[PDB]
């Protein structure tokens, strides 16, 4: 466990502290481990990385790289958060508050970002300090990854236009992704730079594989085994794609590391790993929006 | 007697699981390790094949005259017919004593690189080490398998 | 805290924990109610996709959900309906007169043709029936079902030894001698590390399922290269089979065992002492 | 099988433009490969490398060398296809036995319209290791190698066989057979003896286009009647899926159209196989691109000369050279050049090529050893050996033994084939040298021997008894008034241990990239020889030598 | 051929030559051990141990250091040899099978090996089923019942006939030549000289040489099998008893100071175990401390 | 822990002793689970392969199927090491040795590669024990990626020639200055071989059927380039991106499978994995309780578990 | 060219000429150029003085 | 490494080309692992620079 102390700092409002008594068992993201903290560590207002507010992209960097903390009880004056890194694997049952799906008895939930959701929701502003905790969203691992690459394709018809990808049905219920009155129009403005992201690591690489892999097998057990288990299958795409569209080994194979670096990048930036479990006890195996669950340390 | 009053028996036909194996016929490093400081010209009258040149009319007087130098040079490999058992087995009077090496085969020096079915005269000259094959059983000289 | 309890209230519709034995290797059934969805989605649209739409609603017909879930699904639920697939026949079918005699194969029958169903429509059942443990308690009433079958690492099979004084409980079985797939004859000392493979074969076999554990001492660095090697089932082009996740480590190669007692002679492995790390799937190739 | 089908997906290349080509499946059996000079146990000890290039017959220059696939399998590997082996079901298909040697589908260059060209040669050749001696080099023309059409009427009854085997199969073993295949044989008994390969051979149909075939059976059963008045092979897959397991692309050609077509090799009297799939991009293929091959240059220059009589096309008439030449453009060559380095219109016109090589060295040799040779000579030594005291009197018969050798040297450098003369030194020295004018072939030369002019590489030959050569190797030995030897860095051959002249019974004859060579005796007594003034060999003549005889380094 | 020389002995012909046979019996024995008064030291320490917790407590054990050194400058204090309980592994008739282990390259007529694959291995009691994959043992199955006691095994080696009997009437060195590292004269080349160099004689029976030069010399048949460079099996866990007698360094890897030679025979370590139905060559984990004159 | 001993097994030169000292925090590949292991499996003479030994690219493969371990405590008797494939459960965070010249950060990933650098060889050698020992560089998992890219494609360039010997180098590596030169003298095939067909296999099936729409918009990306400053660093100099400016091909069946979304899946299944496959997996994170942002070359940083 | 918020030129030849013309060696000088995610990577030179 | 500047003036790599650079001329003359100079007891006040 090992209770890590978030100090509050001076003169709040009653409704900031009332503020601060609807956020007991959220998720809290924190640079470094230090058992006395500040609430200047904590707030969206920290998550600056370089002069402008943060997108979707920036906040998943910092989502990937910085630590999350539950806050188990709330206090005047400090605030207790039991932290899930610390500790070994399956031990100090920690309590979080559910959104909208469901969080089954299993499914190992995981932190993401709040625009995937409604952005101004879950975005708690405190009034007299004026800074804004703009808590993650506990997904699981199924659905994480579903909605993670949803929008990111639906920023592509909404990039150049001329089905409906929003429907996406979970066990039960009928998840409406769209928020349409206000929140849409902000979506592909704060998932902006993330697109561009999904898209050039794609137009890279098929169109240096297209004159790597032509330019390779004569320049030889990888040379016939490379449409060994790929016959029909990329020939065929050197048969699609090669035609409808257009055809220098220096450049190439500098290349060659660069896009690659990219992709080394975007796997610690997507995929949303898992970092907690649930995995209770005599509970009804199926949580609430707005009901707690105990949830255990590891996956 | 076993581990009673009790008899046992073993045959040859005890024997099926051991020269049954194909190892046998595994000479490799044998004819390999022998081969290196190497053995002079042992005179191959017997060590050698030629193939036949000319009628068969002639053709003593073509061997009658061709070894007739190195014939009288020294002795053939065998001399054992004269060798009773155990003169064999002691160190001094048999240089080929350390040429007896498998109940299947033979090592015997023989002519160095010119391919078998051709010429008359071998080069005399260095010699090598190499294998034939033993045929049958009566093959083993007279002095392991007595008269 | 290397002992923990979970709990999961469902039907006897499934496993049937009275039936089963005090060792089985629970699967859940996450995502209960789904698949008409999923059905139509995830697949190209050469596969008529209203095939799933009534298979699994066959399924619950042998089984309204009520407020007591379809879960808890268990290990011998696969082997048996799998037993006509995978290439062992009349010793994976001695699961099945296990499961018929003890539990039914009118829930067998259903889920048979889901296992030709749900690989059919690219619904694979790997991330489906996610693994919850190994049934330590079964408070279940008559035909209802309340089951403890803790999760949550090694202290499944170490809280096996302390409750009962005499012998051993749950001990882990196998399930099946075809099971427990013997690989690394390579053999050394060490620590064994066990997984769950679902070995697919996608149009040649017509959609095959299958369930059984390895057993290696190899990292999942060095299982997925192990997960190339040693198949003959190779021979597709559609994609994505041969999925895994960590059943955990055996931290003992020393306690494996050969038996064919069990609760019907089923063919059954003892293996005793188990760090039980839940571990993630993969499916990409 | 799949050494026929993995050479097709390099005819899968196609890419970059270039003149457009076929693939032919060609089955060597076992007496052509013997009758050759292949050992059949070194190649029996299935994936193995064949370097291959391809020859004109008139002029030009030749392909370098492609690494190429085989599959060298001793069955009947006619029957092989036909009757394959299920590990569980050996028994599926039994079979009459027959000869069998490597699985090898070789390319063939056409045109834009193809029009294939006779007498132009493909060589192939089996690498067994590195060396020159480990390697033998085989001809193949167009004309051997192309027949019009192939036999897939052979591969009627084949296929309804297959049926009753299916129908012989589950009867005989019964309810062992598991629930796919117990379906599949009774399938194949509601749609209607060994099966020997060779009577597919031997039986004389072969392909028709039928459409006169159809109106001269129309016309015939009209007379007749004006007097009176799922498939098989879907449920062969099921076949294969449950006594196999899988899908097995070896064997879906099996169960196709297959051709097997019996030809001849013009070399060695001996006989091979020319075969066809259905499926096969390969010649004779019912899936292939166009353009394919035309039998036109193989009928227009034969009645041409057979309707004219001309049993040779030089003396062909000058309207009738000409018209041809208004017909088929290429034939310029082979008809209206001067000296051609390749001999227009023979069969032995590549073996001819050969033999002036093995001649013009030779001369090169015997003009440049009277050179060294020209009066009483003065050669006193060149080496460093010592004496005993009593064996000076071994020099005193080397005195009166000596001049018979340099007769029977030049006797054995005749009296070898030419194709056994290209493993010895001197002739790739000089290839390391008309490189020099390239890395040779079997790259048998070091890496150091293209450093100095010292390193020499010698041959062998035996001195007393018969003269005849005792290497396989050419033995490279680094030479230094006096110098001393030196060997090089690094199955088993006994005269390669020691220094070149270091004893008795051995001649030694060493040569170099600046192609002055050596002739050493032992006893130090070796001379330099100026074959550099006698090698005479033609740049555009030498340059037909070099490209088959010299290999692309990486 | 080993084709033929299968198709002679099931019949009963004697093949032109003979063989002989080396198998190791094994004697549990009662012995004595007399002492001198103050000859070791073995000293005492001290008595905790609190372990790793198990569950329910570690359950506190408590390890206790010592250590002793021989107190004495001499053979102090050594031992005996009287009686013979019974005799462990049975004198049995239970032959060798060379099909056991992959060694050899096999016959190119592969329609004549694969006959001569189960023919040999039809049914011994050291025949294994579901033959060699590739790495492991060939799983040496179980008879349901075993009464006499552990089983023997009987290796061959081929011999010529004309050789004495009286070699054989005496204790000898079954390779036909004396070979041990008791005899060399430390010159530091004797020993190989007298193992493979028979230009000189046998230490044992010197107006001879060998006595089975198919068994003595270099490369010879005798050489062939059972050397441990070469190792045919390795991968059979079947004990030869031969491998004791073939192996180029092992016998020279010994030393010959007496002092160290003697006290080791009072506790040498087989090659064999008690603990198995064969004459399993010994676990890598496992000890032994067999006594072995051999 | 899980404990797991490696004894000190034959004599010790005694200045040598004191440099099995100061590697505390080390890591060894150890290709087991033991109580106890000799000390031979340990050092390099093990990680030689039959006759030969492994490239950079190989000691990679070589570190694929073995097992890092913690030096712990180090004993004159034993050393006892942590399983880290196992027993990272650790609270107490058992504690490694950074030997590295980069200066990390707080939060990275740590990967583990082997020594390759030009001055940092970790070349330690016992002549009691002949044993040669190369201790792995740990590293940040991003500029870890940024290597194993570079070596693979230098061996790319050990099949092909036909260009000039002026090579870019891709020996020259860029943290934030900290200009790297790294080793380059054998490229052995195999390594090379393997490593470029999993290279190539991967971005096979990372391509699919909705991947081919996206190619339409290659054009439309540079009409980003001129307006804006975000797209127009994103797209780099030395790109194809810019050299292959100078189609929905419709075939539409069915049109209800999501096919746009379908291609981002398998696309991040295989090329979203390409760091992985190539490398080792990370399993170390940077984290010290002390608020320290940045963590000393040669210090002791606590670990955490997997990333 | 540390920072990247301008919008560039639409000329490509103009883009990458002008771009490294000043880059070229400046003590602020971003080589090993600015990653979408991560730090402009200042060129630290060996001595400072 | 003239890519980076000087310590002393940032401003500019040296302040000569002639001798500061490696083998130019001043590194020629005065480096002791050449030792142009030297079997010669006048000393060089340029070696320790």
């Amino acid at each position: 466990c090992f209770e890590a102390d978030i100090a509050i700092p001076s003169g709040i409002s009653r409704p900031d502290a009332a503020a601060l008594q609807r956020c007991e068992g959220r998720v809290v993201f924190l640079p470094t481990i230090r058992r006395q903290l500040a609430l200047a560590d904590v707030a969206h207002e920290s998550f600056v990385s370089g002069g402008v507010s943060p997108d979707t992209l920036g906040l998943l960097l910092a989502y990937r790289r910085r630590f999350p903390a539950v806050i188990t009880r709330v206090l005047p004056t400090r605030i207790v958060a039991c932290p899930v890194d610390l500790g070994l694997t399956h031990a100090g049952t920690v309590n979080l508050r559910n959104t909208s799906p469901v969080d089954l008895c299993n499914g190992d939930p995981v932190s993401l970002v709040p625009p995937v959701f409604e952005g101004q929701a879950t975005d708690v502003r405190l009034e007299s300090l004026d800074l804004t905790l703009r808590f993650p969203v506990p997904l699981p691992t199924p659905l994480a990854r579903e909605i993670v690459a949803r929008l990111v394709a639906r920023g592509i018809r909404d990039l150049n236009p001329d089905p409906d990808l929003n429907v996406l049905y979970y066990n039960g219920a009928r998840l409406s992704l769209v928020a349409d009155v206000q929140q849409l129009a902000s979506v592909n403005t704060e998932l902006r730079s993330l697109v561009l992201n999904m898209v050039y690591s794609i137009t890279e690489g098929t169109t240096l594989i297209l004159t790597l892999i032509p330019r390779l097998l004569a320049l030889g057990y990888v040379n016939a085994l490379l449409q060994m288990q790929s016959v029909t299958r990329e020939a065929a795409q050197l048969i699609h794609p090669e035609a409808p569209m257009l055809m220098r080994r220096l450049p190439l194979y500098e290349a060659l590391v660069a896009w690659l670096a990219h992709a080394g990048q975007l796997g610690d930036i997507l995929a949303l790993a898992p970092a907690v479990r649930v995995c209770t006890f005599d509970g009804a195996a199926v949580v609430q929006s707005g009901d707690m669950a105990p949830v255990i340390r590891y996956p | 007697w076993g581990k009673d009053h009790q008899v046992l028996r073993l045959s040859m036909e005890n024997a099926v699981g051991t020269v049954c194996h194909p190892s046998l016929m595994n000479i490799d490093a044998a004819v390999g390790g022998v081969n290196h400081d190497p053995v002079e010209a042992a005179n191959p009258y017997g060590a050698y094949v030629a193939a036949p040149a000319g009628p068969g009319a002639d053709m003593q007087q073509r061997f009658l005259n061709a070894w007739r130098q190195r014939l009288a040079h020294g002795r053939v490999r065998w001399v054992a017919e004269c060798q009773m058992t155990a003169e064999q087995f002691m160190q001094p009077d048999n240089a080929n004593l350390a040429l007896e090496l498998h109940p299947a085969f033979d090592f015997f020096a023989g002519v160095a690189d010119v391919e078998l079915p051709g010429g008359e005269v071998p080069p005399a000259g260095p010699g090598a080490i190499q294998a034939t094959w033993r045929v049958v059983n009566g093959n083993l000289p007279l002095a392991l398998c007595p008269v | 805290p290397r002992y923990h309890l979970t709990r999961q209230v469902t039907l006897t519709d499934l496993c049937q924990p009275n039936a089963e034995r005090a060792g089985a290797l629970l699967l859940a059934l996450r995502h209960p109610t789904d698949l008409p969805h999923l059905a139509r989605h995830r697949a190209p649209p050469g596969r008529q996709t209203e095939r799933l739409a009534e298979a699994w609603g066959q399924l619950l017909e042998a089984s309204e959900s009520g407020c007591a879930r379809a879960g808890l699904v268990s290990f011998n639920f696969l082997v048996a309906a799998c037993a006509a697939a995978y290439d062992a026949r009349d010793a994976a079918e001695a699961v099945r007169a296990h499961i018929t005699t003890n539990y039914a194969g009118a829930r067998l029958d259903r889920f048979s043709e889901c296992l030709r169903a749900m690989v059919h429509t690219h619904v694979f059942p790997h991330e489906v029936m996610r693994f919850f443990g190994g049934l330590v308690s079964w408070v279940t009433q008559d035909e209802l079902a309340s089951v403890t079958a803790v999760c949550s690492g090694p202290q499944e099979a170490t809280h096996t030894g302390h409750p009962g004084r005499p012998c051993s409980a749950v001990t882990i079985p196998a399930c099946a001698f075809v099971d427990l797939d013997a690989e690394l004859c390579l053999g050394g000392p060490g620590a064994a590390f066990l997984y769950l493979v679902f070995t697919y074969r996608q149009c040649r076999d017509q959609e095959l399922c299958c369930v059984y554990v390895v057993k290696s001492q190899l990292p999942p660095r060095g299982l997925e290269a192990a997960l190339e090697r040693l198949f003959g089932r190779l021979r597709i082009t559609t994609c994505t089979y041969a999925a895994f996740a960590e059943l955990g480590v055996m931290p003992d190669d020393s306690p494996r065992c050969l038996h064919r007692t069990e609760r019907v002679g089923v063919p059954v492995v003892i293996l005793e002492g188990v760090v039980w790390r839940p571990g993630g799937w993969r499916a990409c190739a | 099988m799949n050494a026929h089908f993995a050479n097709e997906v390099q005819y899968d290349l196609t890419r970059d433009p270039s003149s457009p080509a076929s693939l032919i499946h060609v089955i060597i059996s076992s007496e052509c490969l013997a009758a050759a000079g292949v050992p059949l146990s070194a190649l029996m000890r299935a994936n193995f490398r064949v370097e291959t290039q391809t020859r004109a017959h008139a002029t030009g220059d030749c392909t370098p060398w492609r690494s190429a696939f085989a599959a060298y399998v001793p069955a009947d590997a006619v029957g092989a296809l036909i009757a394959p082996v299920v590990p569980a079901h050996p028994d599926l298909l039994p079979r009459v036995p027959s000869a069998g040697g490597l699985f090898v589908s070789l390319p063939v260059a056409c045109d834009a319209q193809g029009v294939y060209d006779p007498y132009t040669v493909a060589a192939l050749r089996l690498a067994w290791g590195p060396w020159a001696t480990c390697a033998r080099v085989l001809l193949f023309s167009y004309d051997e190698l192309v027949p019009p059409n192939t036999r897939y009427a052979a591969d009627g009854a084949r296929l309804m066989r297959l049926c009753r085997h299916f129908c012989r199969y589950v009867a005989r073993l019964g309810a062992a057979a598991p629930a796919a295949a117990t379906e599949a044989a009774a399938h194949l008994s509601m749609g209607l003896p060994p099966i020997s390969p060779e009577e597919q051979l031997t039986a004389p149909g072969g392909d028709t286009a039928t459409a006169e075939d159809v109106s001269i059976t129309q016309e015939n059963e009209e007379i007749l009647a004006l007097v009176q008045r799922r498939s098989l092979v879907e449920w062969l897959d099921r076949g294969w899926e449950a006594l196999a397991g899988g899908d097995r692309p070896d064997w879906l050609w099996s169960r196709r159209s297959i051709s097997v077509v019996l030809r001849h090799h013009y070399g060695t009297k001996q006989r091979f196989v020319v075969v066809s799939y259905e499926n096969s991009v390969a010649w004779g293929g019912r899936r292939a691109r166009p353009p394919r091959l035309s039998s036109e240059l193989a009928t227009a220059l034969t009645e041409a000369c057979a309707a004219e009589r001309v049993v040779r096309p030089h003396q062909l008439s000058p309207a009738a050279q000409t018209a041809l030449l208004r017909r088929f453009p290429a034939l310029e060559g082979p008809l209206r050049h001067p000296r051609p380095v390749l001999q227009p219109f023979d069969i032995a016109a590549e073996v001819a090529f050969v033999a002036r090589i093995q001649i013009a060295c030779l001369r090169a040799l015997g003009h440049s050893i009277r050179a060294a040779l020209q009066g009483g000579p003065r050669i006193f030594q060149r080496l460093r050996y010592d004496f005993g005291p009593h064996q000076s009197e071994w020099l005193g018969e080397v005195t009166r033994r000596f001049p018979v050798l340099l007769e029977n040297l030049m006797r054995a450098l005749e009296g070898t084939a030419p194709d056994a003369f290209f493993h010895t030194a001197y002739a790739l020295a000089v290839l390391a040298h008309l490189g020099g004018q390239l890395v040779p072939l079997s790259d048998d030369i070091p890496a150091r021997f293209a450093d100095s002019d010292a390193h020499y590489a010698f041959d062998y030959y035996s001195t007393s008894g018969d003269t005849l050569r005792l290497t396989n190797r050419p033995i490279a030995v680094v030479i230094d008034e006096q110098s001393k030897c030196r060997f090089m860095e690094g199955p088993h051959r006994v005269c390669e241990q020691y220094l070149p002249g270091e004893s008795y019974a051995y001649l030694c004859l060493g040569f170099n990239r600046r192609l002055c060579g050596l002739v050493v005796f032992p006893g130090g007594f070796a001379f330099t020889i100026n074959t550099a003034a006698y090698l005479s060999l033609a740049d555009p003549v030498a340059r037909a030598v070099g490209l088959r005889f010299c290999r692309g380094a990486a | 051929s080993p084709v033929a020389l299968y198709h002679q002995l099931k019949t009963g012909l004697h093949p032109g030559f003979g063989f002989t046979v080396v198998r190791q019996d094994r004697f549990v024995t009662e012995n004595v051990l007399f002492s001198e008064r103050a000859s070791e030291a073995y000293f005492l320490g001290q008595l905790q141990v609190a372990r790793h917790e198990t569950g329910g407590g570690v359950n506190f054990t408590l390890t206790q250091p010592r250590g002793n050194v021989d107190l004495g400058v001499g053979y102090t204090a050594v031992a005996a040899t009287g009686t013979v309980r019974n005799p462990v592994t049975d004198m049995g008739n239970l032959p060798q099978n060379f099909y056991l282990g992959r060694g050899a390259p096999p016959l190119l007529d592969n329609a004549a090996a694969v006959y001569l694959r189960n023919a040999v291995v039809a049914g011994n009691r050291l025949g294994p089923a579901q033959p060699l994959p590739v790495f492991g043992c060939a799983q040496v199955p179980r008879r349901a019942g075993m009464d006499h006691g552990q089983d023997a095994v009987c290796e061959f080696i081929a011999t010529p006939v004309a050789t004495d009997i009286n070699y054989f009437r005496r204790p000898c060195n079954p390779r036909g030549r004396a070979a041990g590292g008791v005899y060399a004269g430390d010159k530091e080349g004797d020993v190989i000289a007298l193992m493979y160099d028979h230009g000189q004689s046998d230490p044992a029976r010197p107006f001879a040489a060998t006595a089975n030069p198919w068994a003595s010399q270099r490369f010879s048949y005798g050489d062939l099998l059972y050397n441990g460079a070469y190792h045919l099996n390795g991968a059979s866990p079947v004990l030869s008893p031969c491998f004791k007698f073939f192996t180029a360094a092992d016998i020279t890897a010994k030393h010959r100071c007496l002092e160290r030679l003697i006290v080791e025979t009072g506790s040498a370590v087989s090659t064999a175990t008690a603990a198995s139905d064969v004459q399993f060559k010994r676990p890598p984990g496992c000890r032994e401390l067999v006594e072995d004159p051999c």
